[PDB]
């Protein structure tokens, strides 16, 4: 996220021990995410488009398995 | 119910210790089946703890298991 | 004061704690759109 | 519009 953020990233200027690992990492990501439109990097998203996995919106399935609980209970 | 209701101040503080405390009790009380489709809706790592491990059989299915593995 | 405080409450969740009532709730609230 | 809808909700 934050080589995403900052914008100015540069793959030679880094380094330090694991530097290659990364760079051949980042470099296989890129790569995947050109030939397969799936998503590797992370993205970033507003608060009005909150997704499904977001704590904003975990209460309709607990929702859900409350009303399965009464259920059960109730049964 | 009472913090969705609105009927007093919604607080997001203690509110995910609800959230987690629910799932922890369900848990807790053999509620497996119940959480089974609240960890494939959200996405979680009880998912594992909860499909395979007390519900449905590794010998069989098992691409879904190894890929969350 | 903040140890001893609890915000007050209306016992409007009588009629919630129904599975009925918690349908209702649902679907009023995903409707909420 | 995201499909579930996001309401505003008072806090303490």
């Amino acid at each position: 996220r934050y080589i995403q953020l900052n914008d100015k990233f540069q793959f030679t200027d880094m380094r330090g021990q694991y530097a290659q690992s990364a760079q051949a990492w980042l470099e296989a990501a890129h790569k995947t995410q050109s030939t397969t439109k799936r998503r590797i990097s992370p993205l970033g998203v507003g608060i009005e488009s909150i997704q499904r996995g977001h704590r904003r919106l975990r209460w309709g399935s607990m929702l859900d398995a409350m009303r399965k609980c009464m259920r059960r209970r109730e049964n | 119910i009472k913090a969705r209701s609105g009927v007093f101040p919604f607080g997001e503080s203690e509110y995910s210790l609800w959230e987690d405390h629910w799932i922890y009790c369900a848990e807790k009380l053999q509620h497996w089946e119940i959480l089974t489709e609240l960890a494939k809706h959200e996405g979680f790592t009880d998912l594992l703890l909860e499909c395979g491990w007390r519900g449905a059989d590794w010998i069989a299915d098992r691409e879904p298991l190894e890929q969350s593995v | 004061l903040r140890l001893l405080d609890s915000p007050q409450s209306t016992g409007s969740i009588s009629q919630y704690l129904t599975s009925q009532g918690l349908t209702q709730l649902y679907n009023t609230l995903m409707s909420a759109d | 519009m995201s499909r579930i809808p996001d309401m505003d909700l008072i806090t303490v």
